[PDB]
């Protein structure tokens, strides 16, 4: 596979989104973590999709709503960055209050 | 009672900056074709020598703005701003290498403007 | 020129009279005064105040009033107070509490405080800065439990063990000169500050002596060795020569005595009664009486803080298990029904909140949890709030009171109790600069960095392949203080004054700064800050009732804590 | 008998004429000559040729001319050529280029490159083999950062920092004697060469000096420090005594100058220009015409390399995150508008191709990748094949002139800038054996084997479980060049001439090879390997336009990168 | 997301037992590290759902039967215990003789 | 749960495979460490299985095709190893030239 340090890491984030996707599933308000996670492996798989930097920035900000996290969480996440591999290259998507 | 974890509650009134330092207001005028941004601390006569202005009335001044800030001037821009005493020892070294000890010597300082072409030495 | 609070506090941290949240907790600090010169406060970036002939001096060399470090604009929350100020820090230390910046410019800056060619800079505005935890009650069981310990803002291990050897995982003892001198070569590995307890058992004074003699930093007495009235005893009379504190777990079966004979037995000396609640150890069911004496520092170990409804069902399963105890077997289902007191439990809620209990300390990896001394010290503090409301102390809506009793549990106290207050345990002038970073949302739960020595030992931090560092995954990692020699110079290694007179660093090879421990023989109840409540604790033998002053000390469990389930993945 | 060229390549790796594709880019370079005698050359292993009597020699002793490794036919990638020839390491240091084996019974050996009983094998048929990559823009801030940078086929990192403090997050700097010392220590502990930078802000001269004789490599002018003309005056008085490097990140603000005040300040005398384009720092709109100057040394760092359409996008809102720029402030905005400039961004892509811009590095950490400034240095020059064509130089259908010209960019130049080109930066006789050998599948993405020193420190290799190394999971790991005290061996500090001769590696006990940084301040641009075009570039302050020779230089952004989404799982 | 070294090493659990849950939806009888995967993660969901210790004392004897595992595995397994964030904070499950 | 150091990296090769069938599942072409990582869990799940090595060479051969990975990729892919736990033990699988 190759791996460099950034890959190994990056799995992580895939593997908390999956743990966060299955405690929304059953009916739990998300936490901050879980809220950080979902946010930032959705930007990731968009860029591997091969959305562009400003439609990932647009879309972070409908991936979770207030109802969906518990209180306190949307004011708790002014961000979220990632960087991952588009069509051309690393980039930074930075998502601006994503929960509002 | 909805939280806000870490959330300030900040006390009623204003901070005022700089009290009781004399206050200068001057123009200034951006005379260059690039821009030009002044932070709070520079001492106002060592600017940029493209800034036109009474170059006597920046000595031992700088922008009374919040710490930490900075005024903006775009190519051509001529524009009032408002200075502050500087304090401490009142002594500036280095940055353009006009002072170099008291600011009391503007005589001196302003001979070192005129010869490098800081301008508006008057 | 005024500027409106709210921008104020947004772009320098809060000001006097600003209150701050204390993470999803009730509990409100408020900066109760402020160093700065307004308008002449510090602060680093692009065209901001910190450069060369403005806030930074472009003149004098490092000796000549240079810091080598200034956190600019923290929120000091210390035993000493509630306020707001630049740190500067010097070869390591903490040099200056005050106003860093350029004397030639800047009215108000304290004269050791210059910004200088020197000079790094950290932003402290709209953090929270606090001493580096003390934890004195540490099984050395896992070297994996330091991150742990480092990434709730814990600095100090006091404690014992081997790693996982049955007598490590019980008690907090590595024992005899071999095992201590094999653990003072292992520190040099650690990046976290170490003391290493030897064990407080023997009926001659020359088998325990030679563990002070060989580098141990102080004894533990253990019920598992044998709390005996000798072994007591012994261990005191070496403390006494040697000026190195005792800490006690004391006999739970009263096999050889009860409370009164382990009191008879210490004949007024100074010792540290660990867990004094007695769940995590001593005389059934009225050990927790300890905490009323005035030759007593009592500290909690961590599980039982604060009374939940899952503590009792927990700690009754930890017992059984952990002891290989039968719930068939009566004599086993009565010593377990003996220990764990909801009574005892509740009642340690309140002489906290009183100031009769002094310390907070982990068990970490025999009976309590590495990273959650500072955690559960909050919760409590908060659980109390809700329950007995503001003490009648506080002022102007705030729990500052609260928050300097709370905070002095787990930094100035602990370091008091072993002798190492002189090192460690308080931000003050000429004390070791480990310090630690929170954001308010996160405060109590996950330190922003932690600071060792003055360098950056561990930090919440994100993608090392990003272009900033900020973006996911963050999460703790050792930083430029932990790796290469620099371990050795951002770390204190706490021994016994003989130890250090006999060349032990030198005959170890320990690189390690070396801390001495002293003044812990003539200090008392009244030497903890904030903390220092004498009196009669009774506890009934039948009903387990605790009464302080002829009043019933009861509390209820609560269902539910902050700092929890909003911050945690599991 | 005679073999067919097809099997010859698959069997000892590509000779003359043969041509080979870097990774997934249209970029071609071709074997220009091979020191090989056919049916001579050098393999190991089953029946094959390095064996005792054979290839290998069996009567001499290490002193006699042996090698400790040899490299079996590389196709050596450098900007002294791209060739076929074994590579025979000694004592750490690359000692002969040419052919090895047994003078007994082969024609052709090189006379020092004998195989013995001393000698280890690396087979790199069939690979491609670079010196390792030099770093001369390294923040300091997450010791993570270093394993990144060697999975890239980086072997020196230049820069400064203390780990994730403010000052280290802006700026390539440790200030001060007690933070480099600090750091020289920490060093001792990364498995990779390291040269510190000090700041290079004071008005004095003594406060920047005890940096240079503390241990510092350098010095960094940054505007955040006050990037003044006191400032740049003294620093380059004191690398003219010292005989370092200075790099600077100038006014972007234009606060006390423009750009030519800065020129004036400077004086003729030589000085390396960070991310000298001005996304990354710099005199707004038209730093990048420092690149033109003969005493500038000029760098790009990575993330505007190359010019794709999502860089605009990525870097206003990157610049307005990083400094706390708000949207709806048009003091801000405008701020933002005049740093991130597609005119100039497009412009650096064409001032790569053309030899003006001489040098890559990363910005790690503060604006920038530590593991892709290998990457996207190629990147680059597959954008400029694609929209150029092959360079006028080029013959034969192949890139060998770009892929020289691009090569220097990360090795020889950069090593030449810092004064460290008589130890690394290219494989030559006499220099430091840091090499990177490459599969052309994965060429400037993901290194095979990273050898530091003459030992492997780094290697993409697979379960360490397994019956052999390369089954599931293949990921990038630390070797044993990097284990134990082997690190110390492996691994270069650079320090100041001063700071030896003072004795500072024995004051603090440092085990590393210690590099002498000489030789920086009678150098120019026409010094740069394939990089050594002086030229007036202008750069219009109202439409950002930027010319060279008259001609407007402009480019269009790629939608898509080779070396980019067949390779990362991320 | 601010991962602590315990949230790390917790985020394993999870995916070996997402791992096991495969094995056994596609016909395995378990193993013994298969099995306690299983349990453990059961057990820190359950936290996470905020059901009580003595709640998740009594389901994670259910959670697996001796007809899901392998010969021996039941009598290998003495117990497991888990830690995880209940509503009231960090508390130790233990669950004696899980599969019977 | 007693994982040696092979048990926790491998649970890295489960999660990658599970990432890539997810990209495959929304429509995308796979890249190298994608196509890498199906088919060597795809052989470790085999071996789990109780498959023979002999088999698990012939079926790692049709596990991902060409019109499933990016242009070159096949290319790339000369073999996949990997070491799994059969009835009998530890064995390694070589599948040859996986993708046509
Ligand atoms: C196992 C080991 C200990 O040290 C304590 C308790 C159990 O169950
Ligand atoms: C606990 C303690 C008090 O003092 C009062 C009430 C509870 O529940
Ligand atoms: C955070 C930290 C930096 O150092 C830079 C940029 C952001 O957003
Ligand atoms: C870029 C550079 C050139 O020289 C020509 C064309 C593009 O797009
Ligand atoms: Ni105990
Ligand atoms: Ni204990
Ligand atoms: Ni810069
Ligand atoms: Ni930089
Ligand atoms: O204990
Ligand atoms: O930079």
């Amino acid at each position: 596979m190759h791996l460099n340090p950034a890959e190994k890491e990056k799995l992580q984030i895939f593997l908390a989104s999956e743990l966060a996707l299955k405690r929304k599933a059953r009916g739990l308000k998300l936490n901050y973590p879980e809220a950080v996670a979902i946010i930032t492996s959705f930007i990731m798989e968009g860029a591997r999709d091969g959305k562009t930097v400003a439609m990932l920035m647009e879309e972070g900000k409908h991936v979770l709503t207030r109802d969906d996290v518990m209180e306190g969480v949307p004011e708790m996440i002014d961000d979220i960055q990632a960087e991952a591999t588009f069509p051309d290259g690393t980039k930074l998507v930075t998502v601006h209050n994503p929960i509002s | 009672n909805y939280i806000v974890p870490g959330e300030y509650r900040v006390a009623e009134g204003e901070i005022e900056i700089n009290a009781g330092r004399e206050k200068t207001t001057i123009r200034v005028s951006n005379t260059g074709d690039r821009p030009i941004q002044v932070g709070s601390h520079i001492h106002f006569v060592e600017v940029n020598k493209e800034l036109l202005f009474d170059r006597a009335e920046g000595i031992g001044r700088r922008l009374n703005i919040p710490s930490g800030t900075a005024a903006r001037f775009e190519p051509g821009e001529e524009m009032e701003v408002e200075l502050t005493e500087l304090g401490g020892n009142r002594e500036v070294f280095g940055i353009s290498d006009l002072t170099n000890g008291s600011v009391d010597n503007k005589e001196l300082i302003l001979q070192r403007a005129k010869e490098l072409g800081y301008k508006g030495v008057e | 020129m005024k500027i409106n609070r709210q921008q104020y506090a947004e772009s320098y941290g809060p000001t006097v009279g600003d209150q701050v949240r204390l993470a999803d907790t009730d509990l409100w600090i408020e900066v109760e005064k402020d160093y700065t010169t307004y308008g002449d406060e510090a602060n680093f970036g692009g065209g901001k105040v910190l450069r060369e002939g403005m806030g930074e001096n472009g003149t004098y060399t490092r000796t000549e009033n240079v810091l080598d470090l200034l956190l600019t604009n923290a929120l000091i929350l210390d035993y000493t107070g509630i306020y707001k100020a630049d740190i500067g820090v010097k070869d390591g230390y903490i040099v200056g509490i005050g106003k860093g910046g350029n004397p030639d410019i800047m009215d108000g800056v304290t004269p050791n405080m210059i910004v200088g060619t020197a000079t790094e800079v950290i932003a402290a505005e709209g953090k929270i800065v606090t001493a580096g935890g003390i934890d004195t009650h540490v099984h050395f069981i896992n070297p994996d439990q330091v991150d742990v310990a480092l990434a709730n803002g814990i600095t100090t291990l006091f404690g014992g063990g081997t790693g996982p050897a049955e007598g490590s995982k019980a008690t907090t003892v590595t024992p005899g000169p071999w095992n201590i001198e094999k653990m003072l070569k292992s520190t040099e590995g650690l990046p976290i500050n170490v003391g290493i307890l030897g064990k407080g058992h023997g009926s001659s004074i020359a088998p325990i002596m030679e563990q002070i003699d060989a580098g141990a930093a102080g004894l533990k007495i253990h019920e598992d060795w044998g709390a005996t009235p000798a072994s007591i005893d012994r261990s005191l009379t070496v403390a006494d020569e040697a000026d190195v504190q005792v800490a006690i777990h004391s006999d739970t079966l009263n096999e050889a005595g009860f409370l009164e004979d382990t009191l008879r037995a210490i004949n007024g000396r100074v010792i540290h009664s660990f867990h004094v609640e007695g769940a995590g150890g001593g005389h059934a069911p009225d050990i927790m009486a300890m905490a009323g004496h005035p030759n007593v520092l009592p500290s909690s170990t961590n599980p039982t803080r604060p009374f939940t409804v899952n503590t009792i069902d927990e700690h009754l399963d930890m017992l059984m298990v952990c002891h290989h105890l039968k719930q068939n077997i009566p004599e086993d289902v009565a010593f377990a029904d003996s220990r764990i007191r909801p009574e005892t439990i509740a009642a340690e809620d309140i002489l906290h909140d009183l100031g009769i209990i002094s310390m907070m300390s982990t068990d970490a990896l025999a009976m309590g949890r590495a990273g959650e001394m500072v955690l559960r010290t909050w919760q409590t503090a908060d659980k109390m709030k809700k329950q007995r409301g503001p003490l009648a102390e506080e002022k102007n809506g705030s729990d500052n009171f609260r928050a300097k009793r709370y905070v002095s549990k787990y930094t100035i106290n602990p370091a008091i109790a072993q002798g190492i207050a002189h090192e460690v345990g308080s931000i003050e002038e000429g004390k070791f600069a480990d310090l630690v970073l929170w954001e308010p949302k996160f405060f109590g739960v996950k330190a922003d960095r932690v600071i060792k020595g003055g360098i950056i030992a561990y930090a919440q931090i994100g993608d090392p392949s990003a272009s900033i560092p900020t973006p996911q995954p963050v999460m703790g990692r050792r930083m430029y203080g932990t790796v290469g020699d620099l371990i050795h110079d951002t770390n204190i290694t706490f021994m016994s004054k003989s130890s250090i007179q006999q060349g032990v660093p030198a005959k170890l090879g320990l690189k390690r700064r070396i801390g001495t421990v002293k003044n812990c023989r003539n200090i008392g109840k009244k030497d903890m800050k904030w903390n220092d409540v004498t009196t009669d604790i009774d506890i009934n033998p039948e009903t387990y009732e605790v009464k302080v002053d002829g009043e019933v000390l009861t509390c209820e469990p609560v269902k539910e804590l902050p700092m929890a389930q909003r911050y945690f993945l599991f």
